[PDB]
């Protein structure tokens, strides 16, 4: 998670449009942060059509087992990286893929 | 969803 290229840590919603606005407002251009209003959950900042969305990632238990969901539980995923992973190829709640790393 | 993200806007 850490590890992961696309994934910015502790930076505000302004910085990741900052950051997004850097690197050319191309379409499916995303990172993930921490979220500073819901600081136990992050943020999927994605670009598209040259406006920057963010997606609230929270987390959630089920008989203890940790997920996390954009959807209030409809598709959950294990980790940041799977969540990823699946975007990367399927569209689901967003309005395109995740296509380009924000590094 | 959730009050100012874009989740399953609008």
């Amino acid at each position: 998670h850490r590890t992961q290229l696309w994934f910015h840590g502790r930076i505000s919603r302004e910085e990741s449009q900052r950051l997004i606005g850097q690197q050319g407002l191309v379409d499916g251009l995303f990172l993930v942060r921490e979220s500073q209003r819901n600081p136990q959950g992050f943020v999927l900042s994605l670009c598209h059509l040259q406006k920057v969305k963010h997606y609230l990632i929270l987390p959630s238990e089920e008989e203890g087992r940790l997920y996390f969901s954009m959807d209030d539980g409809q598709t959950r995923f294990t980790d940041l990286l799977q969540l990823v992973e699946f975007h990367q190829l399927n569209r689901g709640i967003l309005p395109c893929l995740l296509r380009h790393c924000c590094t | 969803s959730f009050e100012g993200y874009d989740n399953s806007f609008p």
